[PDB]
């Protein structure tokens, strides 16, 4: 599986 | 977004 | 490594 | 690639  | 990770 | 980023 | 990793 998070992030982006 | 624009940041990355990973969380 | 193994983490991500970006810095 | 590779500012992180
Ligand atoms: C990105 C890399 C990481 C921080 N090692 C993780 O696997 O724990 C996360 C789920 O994804
Ligand atoms: C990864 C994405 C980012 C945080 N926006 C950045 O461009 O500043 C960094 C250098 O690479």
């Amino acid at each position: 599986x998070k992030x982006x | 977004x624009x940041n990355x990770x990973y969380x």
